[PDB]
Parts: C-alpha cells; sequence; structure tokens
C-alpha cells in the first residue's frame, strides 16, 4: 500500500538483541473467527500487510471483550518485543506519571489505542511484528500479517504518538487545567474531583475532542473510544497487618501469633516476642487456654501501635520492577502485596467477591491480577510483574478466557505453598 | 522452460557464507548414473550448468528406494540447512483427522512432485551448486545448481506451502464453499456439491494448479473411498488409521533413526504412549547420513513399545459443529489415565491415554486436573472448543479439594461419571487443633559432615522418643519426627512442627510419593481419624519445641 504521509521516527531494537520468535497458542473458533474478520479489515484499510514465512519473527495474538462488551478486540501479545524494543527515554519520547491522579477522586480510562494506527511504522521495524492466525486442526498455514502503523499494546505507540496527543489534548487541558490526564499504552486515564455528573461529562467533552481529530485522518474510529471505566482511588483503602484481639488465648493461639510477630519483625524491626513465649513455658496442649501476663499484654499493644505506623526506608524507584505477590485465603478472599524489595512493602490489600467467587479461582486471580496492575499504574505509572499462586499450566489453560485488559503484566509461577498467607490472613 | 511462481526471498543467516563440505568422487557406474540424472534435470530446468566463477560446493551420496538397477541420488543438505535463514515455521502440528466435517464429495490429490516445480530465490541458488566427479580424473567436473527447492532443504516445506496457499487462494474465493485443506504432499479437497458437479470443479482446481505449473498426477487422483489423506484413510462416515509398521533392522544408520523417529513422531498424533526420547538421543553430534550407530537398551525399550502400540488399527468419525463435545475420563492406576472425546455415545472422535507429570509427590486430583487441562487444549487445537468433561470424581469430593487448596486451581464443566475407581481425599487434615488430642512437638537434626541424626518428640503427657538415624540430612529428620509422632499416637493428634520443608510438602496434599518415608507418613495419615498439624518458628523460646530440640541435638 501508499507510503503514508506521515513521516515514520527511527526504531531500533535494544543493542544485541534480536526480534520476537514466540509461538503462537492454540485459539477458541470464535476468536480465530473474530481474528479474521478483524484483520480483513484492517488489511483492506493498509494497517497490515501480509507477509510470508520467510519473515523469521512472530508474536503470538489473541482477542478479548472488555467489561460489559459484546465486541471482541484484537490483542497481540507484544511482551516479548516491549522487553527487546530500545528505550524510548533516550529518543526523548518516555512518557512522565502525576503523582496526583491517585489523588482524584474520580479517574475513567479511555482506550485511546485506535488513534495510534494513524501513524506509519519504520519500515525496517514492521517484520519485528510480526503475528499469525492459526487455523482449527491445522488444516491450513496460519495467516501471518505484520503492521504498518504503529501497533496497540507496543510500547513504541505511545512514545511515538505522544506528540500528537499533546497538540489534540492541548485545548481540553487549557480549559480544565485541574484535571489529570496519564497515558498508559492503549489507555487514557483521566482524573477529576468533579461531581461525577460533571466528571462524566467532561469525559465526553475529551472524547468529542478525539473524535474531531478522526476527521483530519480517516483510515471509522470510535470502536472503544466508546467505553468509560470509573475508579475512584482517593477511596481505595490498604490491608494492614492484623492482630486477633481476643478475651481468652489457647496454647496454639499464642503460638500463631509469636510465628506472625517473628515473621513481622523482619518489617517492623521494634517488635518484641519475648514475654508471649514465656507464657509458652513447658510442654502444653494446644487447646489449654493461657491467660497473659501484665508483660505479655504490654508487649501486644506496643507490637500493635508499631503495626499501625508503615514501613520504614520505603521509596518507589522507577528504574527497579514492581513485584506483586498474591494469596488465596479462601471464600473469595484474595490477598496481596506490592514491593521492590523484600519486606518494604509499597501496598498491601485484600479483594473478595469479585466475579468467580466461590466457583472459579482462575477467574477470580485473573481480575485480581487486572485490580492490581491498574492500581499500579495509577499510582505509580507501570504494570507489576505477579507472582501467582497456580500451575503454570492451568493458569496458561484458561487465563485468556478472563482477560479484559488491553495490556499484559509478566508473570512467573509459585509452586511452595508459603507461611505469607497466615501472616495476611 | 520458466515458471510463473514469483520466488520467495531467502537470505544466509547473518553473516554466513556458502558451503564448506566438498565434492566425493565415487566408483565409475555410481557417476556414470549422476550424468544422465543431472541431463534430465537440466532437461526440464531444475538444474542448470554454471560459471567458473561459483567457489561453492555441496556434497551427495546414491541409494536405492526399492531396489531396481536405477540410481536415487541422496544429497545431505544439513550443511547448507545450519546457515539458512530460520523460516518461521507455521504449522507445528498436524491435522487430526477427527477434526474433518462429513462432506458429501470428498478428493485427494497429490502435489508431492510439487517441490521440484517451484523456483528457488536465484541469489540463493549459488549456495546449493554441486560437481559431478570426473570420470577419469582428468576433465574438469561439470557444475550445477538447483533451480528449485531441493528436497530436504529446511526452506522447502516452508516455501512450497507459501507457494501453493497463493496459488490457491483465488480459486478459493471463487468457491467459498469447496474446502481445501493443505499438508505437504497432499491436497484435501471437499465439498457439499452433488457429485457430477463436485468432480467438475476438482478439474477445474487441478487445471487451475497445471497453468502455475503444478501438476496433480492420475494415477493418484483418489476418487474411492478410502481416500488416504496424510496416511489416513477417509471414508464417507469414519476413518482409519492402518497398523503402522516400524523397520526391523540389525543395525541402524542415522538416515534410518532420523527416518525412524520422524515416523515415531507422526504417529504418536494419532496413537497414545509413542516414546521418541531416546532414539533421538542416538542422532547427537555431526554424524552423517550412511553411518552405523549402537542402539542403546533404552532405545529398544523405547523401540519395541512402540511397535506393540503400533499393533493395531484406530477408527474414529468426523465433527459434527451441531452437537456437544463430551470427554469422559478413567483411572487406570499406576499414574495412567484413559480418555474417550465423543458426541453421541460411543462413536469416539479421538481415545488416549495420560500419564502422571513425574515429581516427588502428587495425588489423583492433581493428575485428574492435569489430564483435563491437556484434554481441554487438544481440543481447542482440533475442534476449536473446550468439550464436557465426564469425570470419575464427586463433586463433594472436588469441591472439598480445590476450595482448601491453597493455590488457585479450577476444571471447567464437568459431571460426575461412577466409573470406579472414584477418585477421592485420603485424608483432611483439621482447621483448628484437636481438644482433648496429645499434643506431640516434633523435631530433627542432622550432621552435615557425618550423616547422622536424631528425630524425636515430646508430649504434654510427658511422653518421649528419640531416634538415632543413619545416612539422614535434615530435612529427612524433619520428617522422621512427624512419621514417629503418627506411629505412636492415637487415631486423633496434634502435631507442632519447625519445619516448614515438611509441613510444605503435607501442605501439597500428596497421596503417593517417591519417597518412602513420605509414603509411610501417607498410610499414618490414612488410618487416622483427626490430625492437626502447626507450625512455630525455631528457637524462639517456645516451650515443647525447645524440649524436642535439645532431645534430638548431637551428644
Ligand atoms: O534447631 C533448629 N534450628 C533451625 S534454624 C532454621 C532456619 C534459620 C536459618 C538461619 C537463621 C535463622 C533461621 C530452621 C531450624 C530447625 O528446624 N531446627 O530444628
Ligand atoms: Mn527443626
Ligand atoms: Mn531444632
Amino acid at each position: 500500500g501508499p507510503i503514508s504521509p506521515i513521516e515514520t521516527v527511527p526504531v531500533k531494537l535494544k543493542p544485541g538483541m534480536d526480534g520476537p520468535k514466540v509461538k503462537q497458542w492454540p485459539l477458541t473458533e470464535e476468536k480465530i473467527k473474530a481474528l479474521v474478520e478483524i484483520c480483513t479489515e484492517m488489511e483492506k484499510e493498509g494497517k497490515i500487510s501480509k507477509i510470508g514465512p520467510e519473515n523469521p519473527y512472530n508474536t503470538p495474538v489473541f482477542a478479548i471483550k472488555k467489561k460489559d462488551s459484546t465486541k471482541w478486540r484484537k490483542l497481540v501479545d507484544f511482551r516479548e518485543l516491549n522487553k527487546r524494543t530500545q528505550d524510548f527515554w533516550e529518543v526523548q519520547l518516555g512518557i512522565p506519571h502525576p503523582a496526583g491522579l491517585k489523588k482524584k477522586k474520580s479517574v475513567t480510562v479511555l482506550d485511546v489505542g485506535d488513534a495510534y494506527f494513524s501513524v506509519p511504522l519504520d519500515e525496517d521495524f514492521r517484520k519485528y511484528t510480526a503475528f499469525t492466525i492459526p487455523s482449527i486442526n491445522n488444516e491450513t498455514p496460519g495467516i501471518r500479517y505484520q503492521y504498518n502503523v504503529l501497533p496497540q499494546g507496543w510500547k513504541g505507540s505511545p512514545a511515538i504518538f505522544q506528540s500528537s496527543m499533546t497538540k489534540i489534548l492541548e485545548p481540553f487541558k487549557k480549559q480544565n487545567p485541574d484535571i489529570v490526564i496519564y497515558q498508559y499504552m492503549d489507555d487514557l486515564y483521566v482524573g477529576s474531583d468533579l461531581e461525577i455528573g460533571q466528571h462524566r461529562t467532561k469525559i465526553e467533552e475529551l472524547r468529542q475532542h478525539l473524535l474531531r481529530w478522526g476527521l483530519t485522518t480517516p483510515d471509522k474510529e470510535p470502536p472503544f473510544l466508546w467505553m468509560g471505566y470509573e475508579l475512584h482511588p482517593d477511596k481505595w483503602t490498604v490491608q494492614p497487618i492484623v492482630l486477633p484481639e481476643k478475651d481468652s488465648w489457647t496454647v496454639n493461639d499464642i503460638q500463631k501469633l509469636v510465628g506472625k510477630l517473628n515473621w513481622a519483625s523482619q518489617i517492623y524491626p521494634g517488635i518484641k516476642v519475648r514475654q508471649l513465649s514465656k507464657l509458652l513455658r513447658g510442654t502444653k496442649a494446644l487447646t489449654e487456654v493461657i491467660p497473659l501476663t501484665e508483660e505479655a499484654e504490654l508487649e501486644l499493644a506496643e507490637n500493635r501501635e508499631i503495626l499501625k505506623e508503615p514501613v520504614h526506608g520505603v521509596y518507589y524507584d522507577p528504574s527497579k520492577d514492581l513485584i506483586a505477590e498474591i494469596q488465596k485465603q479462601g471464600q473469595g478472599q484474595w490477598t496481596y502485596q506490592i514491593y521492590q524489595e523484600p519486606f518494604k512493602n509499597l501496598k498491601t490489600g485484600k479483594y473478595a467477591r469479585m466475579r468467580g467467587a466461590h466457583t472459579n479461582d482462575v477467574k477470580q486471580l485473573t481480575e485480581a491480577v487486572q485490580k492490581i496492575t491498574t492500581e499500579s499504574i495509577v499510582i505509580w505509572g507501570k504494570t507489576p510483574k505477579f507472582k501467582l499462586p497456580i500451575q503454570k499450566e492451568t493458569w496458561e489453560t484458561w487465563w485468556t478466557e478472563y482477560w479484559q485488559a488491553t495490556w499484559i503484566p509478566e508473570w512467573e509461577f509459585v509452586n511452595t505453598p508459603p507461611l505469607v498467607k497466615l501472616w495476611y490472613q | 522452460p520458466i515458471s510463473p511462481i514469483e520466488t520467495v526471498p531467502v537470505k544466509l543467516k547473518p553473516g554466513m557464507d556458502g558451503p564448506k563440505v566438498k565434492q566425493w568422487p565415487l566408483t565409475e557406474e555410481k557417476i556414470k548414473a549422476l550424468v544422465e540424472i543431472c541431463t534430465e534435470m537440466e532437461k526440464e530446468g531444475k538444474i542448470s550448468k554454471i560459471g567458473p566463477e561459483n567457489p561453492y560446493n555441496t556434497p551427495v551420496f546414491a541409494i536405492k528406494k526399492k531396489d531396481s538397477t536405477k540410481w536415487r541420488k541422496l544429497v545431505d543438505f544439513r550443511e547448507l540447512n545450519k546457515r539458512t535463514q530460520d523460516f518461521w515455521e507455521v504449522q507445528l502440528g498436524i491435522p487430526h483427522p477427527a477434526g474433518l466435517k462429513k462432506k458429501k464429495s470428498v478428493t485427494v490429490l497429490d502435489v508431492g512432485d510439487a517441490y521440484f516445480s517451484v523456483p528457488l530465490d536465484e541469489d540463493f541458488r549459488k549456495y546449493t551448486a554441486f560437481t559431478i566427479p570426473s570420470i577419469n580424473n582428468e576433465t574438469p567436473g561439470i557444475r550445477y545448481q538447483y533451480n528449485v527447492l531441493p528436497q530436504g532443504w529446511k526452506g522447502s516445506p516452508a516455501i512450497f506451502q507459501s507457494s501453493m496457499t497463493k496459488i490457491l487462494e483465488p480459486f478459493k474465493k471463487q468457491n467459498p464453499d469447496i474446502v481445501i485443506y493443505q499438508y505437504m504432499d497432499d491436497l484435501y479437497v471437499g465439498s457439499d456439491l452433488e457429485i457430477g458437479q463436485h468432480r467438475t470443479k476438482i478439474e477445474e482446481l487441478r487445471q487451475h494448479l497445471l497453468r502455475w505449473g503444478l501438476t496433480t498426477p492420475d494415477k493418484k487422483h483418489q476418487k474411492e473411498p478410502p481416500f488416504l489423506w496424510m496416511g489416513y484413510e477417509l471414508h464417507p462416515d469414519k476413518w482409519t488409521v492402518q497398523p503402522i509398521v516400524l523397520p526391523e533392522k540389525d543395525s541402524w544408520t542415522v538416515n534410518d533413526i532420523q527416518k525412524l523417529v520422524g515416523k515415531l513422531n507422526w504417529a504418536s498424533q494419532i496413537y497414545p504412549g509413542i516414546k521418541v526420547r531416546q532414539l533421538s538421543k542416538l542422532l547427537r553430534g555431526t554424524k552423517a547420513l550412511t553411518e552405523v550407530i549402537p542402539l542403546t537398551e533404552e532405545a529398544e525399550l523405547e523401540l519395541a513399545e512402540n511397535r506393540e502400540i503400533l499393533k493395531e488399527p484406530v477408527h474414529g468419525v468426523y465433527y459434527d459443529p451441531s452437537k456437544d463435545l463430551i470427554a469422559e475420563i478413567q483411572k487406570q492406576g499406576q499414574g495412567q489415565w484413559t480418555y474417550q472425546i465423543y458426541q453421541e455415545p460411543f462413536k469416539n472422535l479421538k481415545t488416549g491415554k495420560y500419564a502422571r507429570m513425574r515429581g516427588a509427590h502428587t495425588n489423583d486430583v492433581k493428575q485428574l486436573t492435569e489430564a483435563v487441562q491437556k484434554i481441554t487444549t487438544e481440543s481447542i487445537v482440533i475442534w476449536g472448543k473446550t468439550p464436557k468433561f465426564k469425570l470419575p470424581i464427586q463433586k463433594e469430593t472436588w469441591e472439598t479439594w480445590w476450595t482448601e487448596y491453597w493455590q488457585a486451581t479450577w476444571i471447567p464443566e464437568w459431571e460426575f461419571v461412577n466409573t470406579p475407581p472414584l477418585v477421592k481425599l485420603w485424608y483432611q487434615l483439621e482447621k483448628e487443633p484437636i481438644v482433648g488430642a496429645e499434643t506431640f512437638y516434633v523435631d530433627g537434626a542432622a550432621n552435615r559432615e557425618t550423616k547422622l541424626g536424631k528425630a524425636g518428640y515430646v508430649t504434654n503427657k510427658g511422653r518421649q522418643k528419640v531416634v538415632p538415624l543413619t545416612n539422614t540430612t535434615n530435612q529427612k529428620t524433619e520428617l522422621q519426627a512427624i512419621y514417629l509422632a503418627l506411629q505412636d499416637s492415637g487415631l486423633e493428634v496434634n502435631i507442632v512442627t519447625d519445619s516448614q520443608y515438611a509441613l510444605g510438602i503435607i501442605q501439597a496434599q500428596p497421596d503417593k510419593s517417591e519417597s518412602e518415608l513420605v509414603n509411610q507418613i501417607i498410610e499414618q495419615l490414612i488410618k487416622k481419624e483427626k490430625v492437626y498439624l502447626a507450625w512455630v518458628p525455631a528457637h524462639k523460646g517456645i516451650g515443647g519445641n525447645e524440649q524436642v530440640d535439645k532431645l534430638v541435638s548431637a551428644g
């Protein structure tokens, strides 16, 4: 197809790295049908072109439906390409995160990924965006395509588009200087303190700014811009470490407490267990009731107070990975911690009563991952790396059935049961 | 003759030049055969004589197929392959015949000869050049290069398939109701036309291909059921794989074993329990084709059990998308599971057998879960959807398992089927300490130089034991201590450990282990009526723990 009127930005892989070579995983019939339909139209619009097998690169593709959406959306899994793509700070098109966003009373997330297809992709980089639509039963060779335009989900796309996004948003930001806007991958986060009715009206004003810029570069362009997913981060809570309050303590209760306080002393150095462990002298039945001494009650009180204070020495470093651990607690409850150095937790939390509660652990864990990732984007500006309490094969069979986000974090699998579970229980 | 097909650009891997395996001289008759072969290839444009500025050379053997006196040329392109670019290799797995849907009319056409009818990228041809050696070692060698995809070159499958797809595209657009499935040599063409019209479309398809230089021989046009496509017999309402016969040899060549592994790889897609580990190990190294290898005893156990599975034909039916897919699973014991996928009862699409993934400790519920996941992924590949499952586990058993298991786990929509042996949970630990049950504090210790250790317990009743142990470790003594407490307690028992390792093993809920000690512990847990296991940190002043720690310290 035509050379685009817009001049491209040169892009490279990181020095010494080759492009992605990632196998396509098998897809359900409905998702292959959706992809064939989507890619046929994208090809007609010049956004992608068919390629052959002499292109040695590949990236997996699938399709998702957002919450309450009946329309399939293409989702390319560029996680490997993104790891291999140059950083865009040095080329001077990073995107900085606003610390005020998390304080806003309402934050609406808009899908603006369609805008990226209006900018061409550097010709020499296109080969690295190859993907393959597979066929049911290996009956036909997969249909191979590559991108001619900034792809959705590639970290280069918001970087290269930002100068355009800045022009597009300039009049809205001038007219609404207290509204905070943050772009992350395919999403626009728009935070205000306005009343929810007025907030929603401002989001629609913003949406119209984007469609009015749709006149100047016709590829129809409002497929998912329509959707408004609303957050209220000023009301987000943290789940602190709590100790039981009981009128009667057994040996087992006190053992549980000393174990928890001993673990917690790695996070809060002022924690003591000496007077509590003194209650446990001898060789006692687990269900024998032990009355607390004045000294043990004072040690426990002191410990409760230490746990109410924030952890010392914790600061977010955007050059370091964010890590998120998740524990299954039972009864639809899931705890999590986000940190960059062990025992220096930036946030701890707990979810309950999510989709799939009491019937589907994988769906619930997928939702937790999505919520934690959204929180992380809002609070710090990037996605964590997950440690998931699930076997690889189970997660990899099912997670794409439940995924509703246009980003995908990285993850690893935990197969040894952690004591951390009872501590955040 | 010139081909109308456009070539695919091909490159050597970055930084690499042409071949460096030079040309063998061979006997008088052998070369006598080659010039006849190559002269007749030059007659149809497959190869061309090249000039004096080509520095490349590629080796060649001469072998027979079914032994007439007419020699077949054998070229070992492994050298060219390692310097040839990768191609994105689009089909990893093979079509399964139960993924086919019923068609009123079916035709299978052969295009296996077509490799030699596809032009090779000109800038790459020079790297396939070879030399016919002199017949008396006096005159220069005749030098030819390939103009077409050579057999056994890494790019030929990818490039041939790509060329077919592009040639077939317009025809499929003109005929959106005809299905054409491509897998290397064979082309499957199915329609719901009455047979007279279908025959006409086939002839249109064949003329289309010939226009592009691709012929379909008249012999290998299959019009009678069974049509053979990719080794499957396609009848109108069922398919058959005939027993697969494997070579029987006194000594095995690398080409023999390579050809053997490829045959077993295909068969494993149809037959279950086919193993290829040990035979593939024999292909290690830079070993040339005519070169004899000895069979390990592992390799012959692998081969012998493969031939026993392959004794039997395999039959099945076709997919009806208007009906549910159903998958039923049975426990066969010793880590083995059987399954059937069907839509109507006893008319099987696919049957198979799942083996336990290896590991120290497992249980039947986990294995059942793995089998379900494996069948799910298989079914997505073949039919694009997840079957409904029929499982020999009671809904209450599964509910107890998944809700209490520390990891996320799930099984898609399923129903209980009462096919013994039913999968069950063999023990369940208490969530709270047991009133009135004796409390055993356990510990172990071992010297990491001598392997001498101790395991023991103390209880709130003053019962104590410590056993000296040889040839042990700290983690092993922790498990020994728990076993001692289980052996010497009543049917209800509280046990307090400081071993995260031992707690973690028991937290993983195994019903069988590679460790005889874990197995003995499992046996004990099964005999008990109630067991509560608690954890405490070592060396923090907790009374009973500190007493047993001192008991098991070295004296
Ligand atoms: O005597 C014992 N000492 C210890 S230390 C330990 C882990 C550790 C290692 C280093 C510092 C602190 C803590 C486990 C055990 C144990 O099981 N027993 O029995
Ligand atoms: Mn110990
Ligand atoms: Mn000890």
